[PDB]
């Protein structure tokens, strides 16, 4: 059970990295900015910075405060 | 060889060409901008890559681009 | 390693190594078909990414299964 | 030619309107900060003078005010450390029971729970026990009193108000004139006879007159406050004489050569005494009288203003060979020219100084007392290997800040330096494989005896048991030692170490001080493992200087600077050429060499040396001598030395040593932070910058100093840092916690 | 009066001449060695050079090999040292195979130290460079058998 | 002297008078109010 | 003791999510690389100028992430 | 119009005692490079490869491994020195090819009779996108 616990985690995280680096691949080689004007997928692009700058938020707050409990009761 | 491209945002400053350890750059005459001079890269098959002309651009953005590409004994810098 | 070192060190000691092959005699008798160079930037990075994951999974693994079956329980 | 005093006046005028500009020094900080990478510039620049300015002169009154700066900054350091003997220690009871009472000499206020850490050390004393070694060395210099301790401190804290004062004093008022520095002759006369000698002079002064006499009265079981204060036997010699009887003559043995009488206080006994357990006292002040003696006389080798002595140009330009061509021909002009070039013998030296001390300490406990105390002990080798270690890799910083800024052909000349750099391919290859063979057959042994255990075939090891690779040639040495008195030495009474001479182990107060440590298999493979790691590292540092200038990768390196990250990703990528990235690589296997070096002490000193000893005479070591047959194996290191030792720590929670545990934990923190800079590169992170600053113009709170990410170069300082840091640490609370449960 | 010159001469040359380099007795026996033969036919060279290792390879397998301590087979470990000619052959066949192609000149320097016309030693080609892997082969079985005969009167057998 | 009061307005001396009369606060609050895993005055 | 480490588990989840979707959506550019698709997915760097730009490629990014990812899984 | 003076063998070359750094086998099958100047005089300069070696008084020869050495040595000889050099390839041939000064005018001096190569006359942030030229074997900035 433990060795197929981890196994399977282990297999599901290589493949979400994979996931995002193929969306990577995917923006440069094949995406066309004309055709996809001002739909869903290209406004993810436009706004990009408020989308990196909160996931650098949540980030920050869940490293500071999970990291601060620990240290705290140790 | 590593591909070397010019912009004609260039101004004619030669700053690539005097960075350029391989002497790959040069300056042509040209009507676009003040210095009347533009940069130029007909040598690029002794181009190593290293982008110093890159480091000298002023432009914003660059003027110089290189764009590494299939490696040789040249760009490599071996000399063995 | 290949993660902190980084290349132009290796490649001046390579240099050095071609220099010493071919001024050392009987060896350089043979010569290699293929110059030695050292690995890439991105071949490094991945390289050592191998590496640092290999290490990983496999020392994790042994003690997984070691402590468990040790005990059954 | 006439060695004279020469200064100039008011040089520099003192003033705080510099204090007020950051980066007054460097004229392109001193416009102030555009981006957030000034900040960094101007503390990675303060102290490169060279850089800020190319007037020698300037520059080396700089230095010397500088070393003013941190004499004093030594001098506030001893009298926080006299003082917090004096005011916070319980040196009179330990020394009234040193084999029991714990040192300790930090007491922590009752706040916000860490009154914990004031443990019980004995002699009805809360703190934190110490393992620097003071006590051993108060009391090795009769000092009794926290009022002696006190006066130290007040001239401690004096001296280090002279030393700034002289500071201020030649940068700005009288400062030397730049031939006063290249004075060399005068410096080494100086410095050999008048430091050196008339220190250790003073000092066997000092031992004759207070250090053996009251140490007398300690061995003799005497209270101390009764022991006479050190000045009446000073004053009434029938004190001295009757602890030793030849202070009646006068002196007069001195001057008719009659100095075979002075063996009452003047020995060469050698050993140690079994009271103690430190080296013999008589001998150490004989010790400093010899010293004296020779630095006084190395003193008057070089010329100076009366024609006798020597011209060291001379002696230089004299040694030249059939091999060597002219060589150190320019070499004076080279060393009275450049001060990275001084700080690179010196640092070399140095460094290499404080390990041959971290090694003489242990083998030849100088305190009283000290042998026993296991804490102080282990401290006092680690701490001096890492002094050592970091020292020599600055000696190669310098050796490569030298060949890139000083180093000019046509100018300063020197046939040696040339024809190294004439076959730097040749020496840089050969370095290289005696790094490989060593790496092979020194831990590829290990790797042989892991796998032959592992299948079940521990007769086919590398074992004193199996396939035995003895150390041939040093226990044939330190059976020669053993040997050695009385027959080459016939004046020795007893083996110059314990480690060397068989029997005559030496316990104190129930624990081992020293008997003879045990050579075989385990210790011959782990030497070889020492080579190794020394020579990759000599490797990295050498080939980062004979490569500064120039390569077959990059002809005109030395326009590039000694600290530079790369010349970009062409020929193949060039990341990490520069001479200051060879510096980075090699702090690493410094840590690495160290690092096996302090293991192999530790484990070896409690498997082998250490540990207790019966009423009749039964030595449990406080390891099974579990060294021979456990670490020739990876696996044993892993298991009986690292899994087994780290207990203490792990354990240490609910105790006064629970900070211990805490800086363990947060030294492997910090260590495991070190990589995210050392794997990284910082194009990522301005990338992510960007994002975030734009979140900050949203709110309209973007600062004015633009926010950057950090430099190539800075991303590698920041990150070998903190490796060092949590590296070190995490070993340090490892070893504290260790030696101060179990010792 | 100095030791080390440039190699022969030439300063640009990437090396030097030492007493290691160039020595009369160095350069005597490095010259006298069979790889060093140019105008023999490289079979013969292949067979000293395959006897002497071939012969040299049985000591360490025998005494440090794993059946080292059963003196029954112990002795019998220069099987190894066969296996290893064998691994060698091969590795020198696909040397010579990767290297030469069958029509193609040698790659031999043709000038002597002293500037005179030389001819290249035929062991850079494809049939002498396939001649001294035989010959090595041949030699190198051959002085391992040679090796295995001596088991006897030898303070380490 | 309006150099000097410009020093010890730059960031790191700043910096530390400002988080050292920050510990002491922190300090005696924790002196007279020890402990404390909650706000008990509700 | 759950709390805990669940808020570790979603830290790692949204750190490595950040290296990821930074990486993709800066994969056709930056203000430090605004031609960055013309690069290609994977490259060594840009050169030491403009600041030094190290480990600016997406790959780069998924190289970045993998650590994340097996710290997560951890 | 610009005549490349031809490689003059039989001319000089620097005073220099030999070291590791110089040619290997590349220079023997493949390439090697050759750079001339003129000396006014008997110098010591540093070699982009071994040490130290005196320049001689007159015309100059030196054989070097690759040409970032030729151009390396020959920056220094103009900055430190003033000295004119030029520098070729060299074939296993014995064919020469010249090299630098291209033109016998610096190339950071803009001359009339040069001809643009690899110049894109437009913006750098006009390149089309890599779909554009996807299956085709252009890249963008080759346009
Ligand atoms: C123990 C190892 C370690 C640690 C602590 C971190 C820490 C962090 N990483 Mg990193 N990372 C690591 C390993 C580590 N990494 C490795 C091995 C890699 C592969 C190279 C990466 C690659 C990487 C990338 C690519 C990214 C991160 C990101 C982050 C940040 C995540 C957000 C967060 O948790 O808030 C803060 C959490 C902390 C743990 C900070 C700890 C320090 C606190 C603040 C101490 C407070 C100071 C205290 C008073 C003492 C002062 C000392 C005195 C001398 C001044 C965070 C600072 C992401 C990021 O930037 O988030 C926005 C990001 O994109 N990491
Ligand atoms: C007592 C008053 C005084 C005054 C007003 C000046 C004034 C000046 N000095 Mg001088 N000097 C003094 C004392 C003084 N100095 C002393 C006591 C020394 C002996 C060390 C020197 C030696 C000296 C040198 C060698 C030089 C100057 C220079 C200068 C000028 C540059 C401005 C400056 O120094 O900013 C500096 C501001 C500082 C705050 C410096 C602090 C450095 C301290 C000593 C380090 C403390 C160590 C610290 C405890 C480490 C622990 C850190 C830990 C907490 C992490 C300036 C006009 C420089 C110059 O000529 O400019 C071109 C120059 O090179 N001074
Ligand atoms: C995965 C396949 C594999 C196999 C099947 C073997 C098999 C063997 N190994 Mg090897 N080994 C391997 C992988 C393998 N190894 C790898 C990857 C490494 C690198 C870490 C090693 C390193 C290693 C070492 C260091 C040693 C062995 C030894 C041995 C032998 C030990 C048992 C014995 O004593 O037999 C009998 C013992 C003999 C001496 C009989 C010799 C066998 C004859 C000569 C076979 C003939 C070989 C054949 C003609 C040529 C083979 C090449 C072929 C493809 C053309 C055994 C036959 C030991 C050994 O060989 O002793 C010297 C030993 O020293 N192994
Ligand atoms: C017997 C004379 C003598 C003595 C004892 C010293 C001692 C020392 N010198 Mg000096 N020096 C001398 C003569 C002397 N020097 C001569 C003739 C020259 C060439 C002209 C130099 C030039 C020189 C330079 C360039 C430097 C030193 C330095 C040092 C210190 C090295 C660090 C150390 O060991 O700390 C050990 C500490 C002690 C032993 C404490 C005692 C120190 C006392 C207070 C000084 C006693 C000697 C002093 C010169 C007397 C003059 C005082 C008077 C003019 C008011 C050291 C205290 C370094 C330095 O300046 O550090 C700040 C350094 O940079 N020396
Ligand atoms: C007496 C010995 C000595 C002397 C006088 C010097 C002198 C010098 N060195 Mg050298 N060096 C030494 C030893 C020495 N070094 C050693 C032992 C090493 C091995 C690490 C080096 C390696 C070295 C390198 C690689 C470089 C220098 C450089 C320099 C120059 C710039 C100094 C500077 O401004 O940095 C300013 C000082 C700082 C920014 C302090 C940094 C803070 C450190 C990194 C952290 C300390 C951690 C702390 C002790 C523990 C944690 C406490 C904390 C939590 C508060 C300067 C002339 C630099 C140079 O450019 O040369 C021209 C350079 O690149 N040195
Ligand atoms: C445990 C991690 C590790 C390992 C194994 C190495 C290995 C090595 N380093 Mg490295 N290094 C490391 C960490 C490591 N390093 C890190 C983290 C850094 C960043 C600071 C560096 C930076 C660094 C530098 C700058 C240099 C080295 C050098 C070297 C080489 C030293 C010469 C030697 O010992 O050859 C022998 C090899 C070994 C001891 C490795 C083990 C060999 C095994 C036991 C033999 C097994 C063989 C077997 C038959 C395998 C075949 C199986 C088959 C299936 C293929 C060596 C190969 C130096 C060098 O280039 O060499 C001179 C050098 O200059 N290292
Ligand atoms: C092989 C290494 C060796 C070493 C390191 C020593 C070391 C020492 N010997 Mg010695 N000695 C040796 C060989 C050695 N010996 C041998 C093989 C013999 C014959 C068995 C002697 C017989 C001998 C005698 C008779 C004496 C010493 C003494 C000494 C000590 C003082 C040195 C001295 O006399 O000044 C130097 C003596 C000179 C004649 C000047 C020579 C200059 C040297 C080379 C410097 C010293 C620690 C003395 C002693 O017992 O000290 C307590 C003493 O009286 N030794
Ligand atoms: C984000 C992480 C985090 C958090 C949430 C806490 C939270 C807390 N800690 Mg901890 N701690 C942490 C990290 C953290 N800590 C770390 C990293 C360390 C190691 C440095 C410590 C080490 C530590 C110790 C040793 C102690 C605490 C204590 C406390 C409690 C003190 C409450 C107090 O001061 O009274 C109330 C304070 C105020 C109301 C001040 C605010 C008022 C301002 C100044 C003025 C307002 C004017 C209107 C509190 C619940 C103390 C405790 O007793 O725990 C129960 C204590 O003993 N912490
Ligand atoms: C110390 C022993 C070294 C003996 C060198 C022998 C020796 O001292 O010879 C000395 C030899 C003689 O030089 P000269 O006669 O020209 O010296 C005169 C002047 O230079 C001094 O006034 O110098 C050389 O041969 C150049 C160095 C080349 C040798 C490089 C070999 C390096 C390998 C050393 C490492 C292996 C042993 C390590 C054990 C620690
Ligand atoms: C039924 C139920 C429920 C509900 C649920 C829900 C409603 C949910 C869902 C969930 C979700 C909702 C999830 C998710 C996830 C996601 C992910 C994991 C993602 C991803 C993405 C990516 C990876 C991307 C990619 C890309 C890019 C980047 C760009 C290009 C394009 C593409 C797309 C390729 C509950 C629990 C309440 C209860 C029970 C019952
Ligand atoms: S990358 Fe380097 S070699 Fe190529 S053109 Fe630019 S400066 Fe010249
Ligand atoms: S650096 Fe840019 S602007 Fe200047 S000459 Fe080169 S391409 Fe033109
Ligand atoms: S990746 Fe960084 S260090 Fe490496 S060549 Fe590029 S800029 Fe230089």
């Amino acid at each position: 059970q433990a060795a197929l616990y981890t196994h399977h985690q282990y297999i599901a995280g290589f493949i979400m990295t994979g996931a995002f680096a193929h969306g990577a691949i995917f923006f440069i080689r094949d995406y066309n900015p004309e055709q996809n004007a001002d739909n869903v997928l290209a406004r993810m692009l436009e706004h990009k910075e408020a989308i990196i700058s909160h996931l650098s938020w949540a980030s920050l707050f869940l490293g500071f405060h999970t990291l601060g409990l620990y240290v705290h009761n140790d | 060889s590593h591909s070397v491209k010019i912009y004609d945002t260039c101004i004619g400053c030669t700053q690539c060409v005097r960075a350029c350890p391989t002497d790959v750059l040069e300056m042509i005459p040209w009507g676009g901008c003040k210095a009347k001079q533009i940069a130029s890269a007909p040598r690029t098959e002794d181009c190593v890559g290293c982008k110093r002309c890159e480091s000298a651009c002023p432009t914003d953005f660059l003027s110089v681009r290189v764009y590494l590409w299939h490696e040789t004994t040249r760009s490599m810098g071996l000399a063995y | 390693m290949f993660l902190i070192s980084w290349r132009g060190y290796w490649q001046e000691l390579i240099e050095t190594l071609a220099w010493a092959h071919e001024r050392t005699p009987l060896a350089n008798l043979i010569r290699w078909r293929d110059k030695p160079v050292a690995l890439s930037i991105v071949q490094a990075r991945l390289v050592g990414l191998v590496h640092f994951s290999v290490g990983y999974i496999f020392t994790y693994a042994a003690f997984l299964i070691a402590s468990t079956s040790g005990k059954f329980g | 030619p006439e060695v004279k005093i020469l200064v100039d006046r008011d040089p520099i005028k003192t003033s705080f309107e510099q204090w007020a500009k950051p980066g007054h020094f460097s004229r392109t900080i001193a416009k102030g900060p555009d981006t957030t990478t000034w900040i960094w510039n101007l503390h990675a620049d303060a102290h490169d003078f060279d850089s800020h300015t190319s007037d020698l002169e300037e520059i080396s009154r700089k230095v010397f005010s500088a070393h003013f700066g941190q004499l004093s900054i030594i001098f506030l350091w001893l009298s926080g450390m006299y003082f917090h003997g004096a005011r916070f220690s319980n040196y009179e009871a330990w020394l009234n029971d040193p084999t029991h009472i714990r040192p300790s000499a930090q007491v922590v206020w009752p706040i916000v729970g860490q009154e914990i850490l004031n443990g019980d050390v004995g002699g009805g004393f809360r703190g934190i026990q110490i393992t620097s070694g003071f006590f051993q060395i108060w009391r090795a210099s009769g000092i009794t009193s926290e009022l002696q301790l006190y006066c130290t401190a007040i001239g401690a804290l004096v001296f280090a108000a002279l030393m700034l004062f002289a500071g201020w004093f030649h940068y700005h008022k009288a400062a030397p004139k730049l031939v006063w520095f290249q004075d060399v002759e005068s410096m080494l006369n100086h410095h050999l006879a008048g430091l050196l000698g008339l220190g250790s002079l003073s000092w066997a002064g000092h031992q004759v007159h207070v250090s053996l006499p009251i140490n007398q009265f300690l061995n003799a079981g005497v209270d101390p406050k009764e022991i006479p204060l050190p000045h009446e036997f000073i004053l009434n010699r029938d004190l001295l004489a009757q602890l030793y009887p030849s202070f009646a003559e006068g002196a007069t043995p001195f001057f008719t050569l009659n100095w075979s009488k002075y063996a009452d206080f003047l020995t060469f006994r050698g050993g140690l005494d079994p009271l103690t357990g430190g080296l013999w006292l008589t001998d150490i002040a004989h010790h400093h009288l010899a010293i004296a003696i020779l630095f006084l006389i190395a003193g008057h080798m070089y010329r100076t203003n009366w024609g006798i002595g020597h011209g060291i140009k001379d002696i230089l330009e004299a040694h030249k060979g059939p091999f060597t061509g002219q060589g150190h021909k320019g070499l004076y002009e080279i060393l009275t020219t450049s001060w990275h070039a001084q700080l690179s013998i010196n640092l070399a030296m140095l460094g290499s100084l404080t390990i041959i001390v971290a090694h003489h300490m242990y083998a030849m406990p100088p305190y009283p007392y000290l042998a026993t105390d296991y804490g102080t002990q282990l401290s006092l080798f680690t701490h001096h290997m890492w002094i050592g270690g970091f020292l020599i890799v600055g000696a190669a910083a310098h050796a490569a800040i030298f060949m890139v800024r000083d180093y000019d052909p046509t100018t300063r000349y020197n046939d040696l330096l040339d024809r190294v750099l004439r076959h730097r391919d040749a020496i840089i290859s050969h370095l290289n494989w005696v790094c490989i063979f060593l790496g092979f057959h020194s831990f590829g042994l290990y790797i042989h005896n892991d796998t032959m255990s592992a299948l079940g075939r521990p007769q086919d090891m590398f074992s004193d048991t199996a396939i035995q690779l003895q150390p041939v040639f040093a226990q044939w040495i330190q059976n020669t030692h053993a040997l050695a008195p009385g027959t080459t030495a016939p004046g020795a009474t007893t083996s110059t170490s314990l480690t060397w001479g068989g029997g005559d182990l030496v316990s104190v107060g129930g624990k081992v001080a020293l008997l003879p440590i045990p050579l075989g298999t385990a210790d011959f493979l782990v030497h070889h493992i020492h080579a190794f790691t020394i020579h990759v590292t000599v490797l990295i540092l050498l080939k980062g200087v004979l490569f500064a200038r120039s390569s077959r990768l990059i002809p005109d390196k030395a326009n590039l600077g000694f600290r530079f990250p790369c010349d970009g990703p062409g020929r193949g990528g060039t990341c990490q050429v520069s001479a200051w990235d060879h510096v980075f690589l090699g702090l690493f296997w410094m840590y690495n060499a160290i690092s096996v070096v302090i293991f192999h002490f530790s484990w070896k000193m409690q498997s082998d040396v250490w540990g207790s000893i019966n009423d009749q005479g039964v030595v449990t070591h406080i390891t099974g001598g579990n060294f021979a047959q456990s670490s020739i194996t990876i696996n044993g290191w892993l298991r009986d030395f690292l899994w087994a030792q780290a207990s203490q720590v792990i354990q240490s929670y609910g105790s006064s040593l629970s900070a211990y545990g805490l800086f363990f934990l947060g030294a492997h923190f910090v260590w495991a932070f070190s990589l995210m800079f050392l794997f990284s590169g910082r194009g990522y992170w301005q990338e992510l910058i960007e994002s975030i600053v734009w979140a900050h113009n949203k709110l309209k709170v973007a600062p004015a100093t633009q926010p950057r990410a950090l430099s190539i170069v800075q991303g590698r300082a920041v990150g070998v840092t903190h490796y060092l840091l949590g590296g070190i640490a995490t070993t340090w609370a490892f070893f504290l916690a260790r030696i101060i449960a179990v010792g | 009066y100095q030791v080390v010159q440039p190699i022969n001469g030439d300063p640009f040359i990437g090396s030097l001449e030492t007493p290691v380099t160039s020595s009369p007795l160095v350069a005597w026996y490095l010259s006298n060695l069979p790889g060093y033969r140019t105008a023999v036919n490289p079979l013969l060279r292949g067979i000293e050079v395959g006897l002497a290792h071939g012969f040299l390879l049985v000591g360490p397998f025998v005494k440090a090999g794993p059946l080292r301590n059963t003196e029954i087979a112990g002795q019998a470990g220069s099987l190894a040292a066969g296996g290893l000619v064998v691994i060698l052959s091969i590795c020198l066949t696909i040397y010579g195979i990767s290297s030469f192609n069958e029509g193609d000149p040698s790659t031999a320097p043709s000038l002597t130290l002293t500037g005179r016309k030389k001819q290249p030693d035929q062991l850079q080609t494809a049939d002498g460079w396939a001649k001294f892997t035989g010959g090595f082969f041949f030699g190198g079985i051959s002085g391992v058998i040679w090796a295995f005969f001596l088991l006897y009167v030898l303070d380490l057998p | 002297m309006r150099d000097l009061k410009t020093y010890l307005s730059v960031a790191p001396v700043a910096s530390t008078l400002w988080f050292a009369a920050l510990a002491g606060l922190l300090i005696e609050i924790n002196r007279f109010f020890p402990d404390a895993l909650t706000f008990p005055f509700f | 003791g759950d709390f805990l480490v669940h808020h570790a588990i979603a830290l790692g989840l949204h750190t490595t999510t950040l290296i990821l979707v930074k990486g993709a959506l800066d994969a056709r550019g930056s203000k430090l690389m605004p031609d960055k698709k013309d690069f290609g997915y994977s490259f060594p760097c840009d050169g030491p100028g403009r600041g030094g730009t190290c480990d600016i490629s997406a790959w780069d990014a998924f190289y970045l992430a993998v650590f994340w990812m097996l710290n997560t899984i951890g | 119009g610009f005549t490349p003076p031809e490689l003059d063998p039989n001319t000089p070359s620097p005073i220099f005692g030999g070291s590791t750094g110089g040619l290997l086998r590349k220079a023997q099958v493949e390439e090697f490079y050759v750079i001339t100047w003129e000396s006014p005089k008997e110098q010591i300069f540093e070699m982009p490869t071994g040490g130290a070696a005196i320049m001689r008084e007159g015309p100059n020869l030196l054989k070097l491994a690759r040409k970032e050495q030729c151009l390396a040595l020959g920056t220094r000889l103009r900055s430190k020195y003033k000295i004119k050099y030029q520098f070729y390839r060299v074939f296993p041939s014995g064919e020469v090819q010249y090299l630098h000064p291209k033109d016998g005018v610096y190339p950071e001096k803009v001359n009339p009779g040069r001809q643009g190569v690899g110049v894109n006359f437009r913006s750098i942030g006009k390149n089309v996108s890599p779909i554009e030229v996807k299956f085709t074997g252009k890249q963008p900035y080759d346009l």
